[PDB]
């Protein structure tokens, strides 16, 4: 919030790992959504 | 923690919220500011030790 | 990796009122070969060298045109089964408010 707390290096790297896992999960989800959209276009044109 | 609090008094800390890139910072967010402060203080303490 | 492909832009020696079979088949082939090329966001931008001017026109490939291009194999000027329903015009405009950049090959040139 306002006051900046201290974070140990282990906690910081764990948080970074969690963030990167989150974003890779969201990237995979968006890739799957793109696959769904592409299938929709393909079977609409087919 | 008291070291970070002490840094919260320096003029440096004020500018790490308006001109962060000057200090190798990558964001004015509270996360970024706290992380940079912790890294700097830890580096200095390690070197002193 | 932060931007989404939007198609391709190519020049034309002279203006024509329709998207050519060559352009449609090339677009369809690229889209079929590469899954990232969504057929609803990609387009073709044609720059035609009209007398003392460059006329820019934007075209979008409909699903019927996508199927016809992906199946076609004739590279002649008038292949069979090409119809004006395969493409549609999409709104394109210029802007002075932001700047884009270029990306060229590393080891060699482009031409």
């Amino acid at each position: 919030e306002a006051k900046p707390k201290f974070l140990s290096k282990a906690e910081r790297e764990a948080e970074a790992l969690k963030r990167r896992q989150q974003e890779v999960e969201e990237r995979q989800r968006m890739l799957e959504e793109e696959r769904k959209k592409r299938k929709q276009f393909q079977d609409l044109g087919r | 923690q008291d070291a970070v609090d002490y840094l919260t008094w320096t003029f440096l800390y004020r500018r790490m919220t308006q001109n962060p890139n000057y200090y190798n910072l990558q964001g004015i967010s509270h996360r970024h500011l706290s992380d940079h402060l912790s890294e700097l203080v830890e580096q200095t303490l390690s070197d002193l030790e | 990796k932060e931007m989404e492909p939007l198609g391709w832009i190519h020049t034309q020696p002279n203006e024509s009122p329709q998207l050519s079979p060559q352009d449609v088949t090339t677009h369809a082939k690229i889209m079929a070969d590469n899954p990232s090329w969504d057929g609803e966001k990609t387009i073709i931008i044609t720059c035609s060298f009209t007398p003392g001017s460059c006329t820019l026109t934007a075209y979008k490939l409909t699903p019927s045109g996508y199927e016809w291009g992906r199946q076609n194999t004739d590279k002649g000027n008038n292949p069979k089964g090409y119809l004006p329903s395969h493409y549609e015009r999409v709104q394109m405009l210029l802007s002075d408010r932001f700047l884009g950049f270029f990306m060229v090959p590393a080891q060699s040139s482009w031409n």
